[PDB]
């Protein structure tokens, strides 16, 4: 016979998590616990095996340059050394759902690939030619992420990742 | 006004009985969703 209160702390989006090996949705949440329950309820990237991907996407946004918000879009890309997946993941969108970037409604969503030498983590924004986001963009990521300065980080439209070397 | 959360108090908010259940809607992937 218990006497509850329960509110739940608002993120600024909703957000869908995504699965691909063809995308497939995981779920949509709108407050920080829900995520928790997502995130506690999937294997982490480092665990992860073959050529998987996890997407963390604005619900609305799929996670494909073809969609609306993608158009004129791009990304900022890092690689990296097996067994850092997990936990770059981890600060990466909790430092997007927690609006730790400061670009208006300019971030669409995040990415990890894990591949067979490497793992690959990303940011898409909605407008690649905006020089002043996607520094910003670019400033946020060396802190959030825990990267040596020297750790390369690339940023390509979603045109320069298409149908190239 | 936007909505702002540093990393320590997300993490902190995963203390909480509320996220110790599943989603009722998440998906069984064989691999993925424990």
């Amino acid at each position: 016979g218990p006497h509850m209160l329960e509110a739940e702390h608002p993120l600024q989006y909703n957000y869908t998590f995504w699965y691909s090996r063809n995308i497939k949705q995981i779920g949509t949440f709108a407050s920080v616990e829900q995520f928790w329950r997502f995130y506690s309820h999937m294997v982490r990237p480092g665990d992860l095996t073959g050529h998987s991907d996890f997407h963390l996407f604005k619900e609305g946004i799929k996670p494909m340059w073809e969609d609306d918000a993608n158009k004129n879009g791009g990304k900022w890309i890092i690689r990296l050394r097996k067994g850092l997946a997990s936990r770059c993941w981890e600060n990466l969108i909790l430092a997007m759902l927690g609006e730790q970037f400061m670009v208006g409604e300019e971030i669409c969503g995040a990415v990890v690939s894990v591949r067979f030498q490497e793992d690959i983590i990303s940011i898409w924004n909605k407008t690649a030619s905006d020089q002043a986001t996607t520094a910003r963009i670019r400033d946020t990521l060396r802190r959030v992420l825990n990267l040596p300065p020297n750790t390369i980080m690339e940023y390509k439209t979603h045109t320069d990742s298409i149908k190239m070397p | 006004t936007r909505i702002i959360y540093d990393r320590k108090f997300l993490m902190e908010c995963r203390n909480s009985p509320v996220t110790k259940t599943p989603p009722r809607d998440l998906p069984t992937i064989p691999g993925v969703t424990s």
